């Protein structure tokens, strides 16, 4: 929502 | 579920059409051999039928809806976002899009027999003048390939793509695309 | 629009 | 306009807080040396004042160009590099002090000035050394376990390898007398495989 984890 | 990409031999010459473009160091081609275009259409029709009637994991295959033309295509899950949306890599074209869970379906194993056709390419023997490809260089490359079948020579095969030399043979005067970009001061020689 | 060029 | 990243020596040990996370092979840290966190707060304050003013700047987007970009996540301006220009006319920007990439509009970009580029870029790309995915991709499970090892924590980072695009690190949790090497956790739990 802010700098949220993004799965890559 | 398991799959493969189009395979090549070193120095193989084959006709291409560019299907997705980002830079001279990153563009995607359909390689026009082994009835690819026809088998891909056939597959796409089978997918439209099948999808017309999925648990996301990174690198997992699927069918994904492409809103640009409103059809289903083969994809791999590239990213999973906080929103719950998913970015998918359309494996037969090379573009990445953000989709919702409704725009995903499991893919059937028989849909993974045709090799994936969005082959990542880069032009060999050139580099950006500074550190990154400029808009002008990419825009000029695009002008050189738009609406055209080109001859590609596969110079280097890596796990993640192919370095190619591209030649326009649409007239008796062959035009090697790197020549244009170098000559016009848009990219620097490399190698 | 469709599979349009993206500068990178 | 020119700029640098934070610089390291091989085997340097330094405290980190993870500021962005994608996988065990791709995460971003603030390295807590040279008064970084405070200088970065001060710069960001200065960017808020600079960016706040009417009229904004005419910015011409070019790939890899530095700018100030508005981050809708918290509603403030930060330092950024142009990563992509999209057909719509929107631009994807890499927030250089944190490591996230966002799609913004042209009103959400402003030219940056050289005095705001003195502080090295602080979002340092990292990867854990000596591990690899069991198949070819980092699983959500491996990534979420990793995240649960670092969230709300300051860790010791040892800079084992330095490449142009980032650093391979060994991460240890020293918040108790029992040191916890994060890779150990991921290997032991079968979420990742030994590498090297």
């Amino acid at each position: 929502a802010g700098r949220g984890l993004v799965f890559r | 579920l398991e799959w493969t990409w189009v395979e090549f031999t070193v120095d193989e010459t084959v006709d291409v059409v560019v299907c997705m473009m980002y830079s001279p160091g990153e563009f995607y081609c359909h390689f026009l051999k082994d009835d690819a275009l026809e088998k891909l259409d056939d597959l796409n029709q089978s997918l439209a039928d099948y999808c017309a009637q999925f648990k996301a994991e990174i690198g997992r295959p699927c069918c994904a809806f492409f809103s640009g033309d409103g059809n289903w295509y083969r994809a791999l899950v590239k990213e999973i976002l906080p929103s719950g949306n998913v970015k998918v890599h359309f494996v037969d074209y090379g573009n990445v899009e953000e989709v919702t869970t409704d725009q995903l379906q499991a893919i059937l194993p028989q849909f993974l027999l045709l090799p994936f056709q969005g082959m990542q390419c880069w032009l060999v023997d050139i580099q950006p003048p500074n550190k990154h490809w400029t808009k002008e260089a990419t825009a000029r490359f695009q002008a050189c390939v738009v609406g055209l079948k080109l001859q590609a020579r596969v110079v280097e095969i890596t796990a993640n793509g192919v370095g190619v030399e591209l030649t326009d043979l649409s007239t008796p005067y062959p035009k090697i695309i790197s020549d244009v970009l170098i000559r016009e001061q848009l990219v620097l020689r490399c190698g």
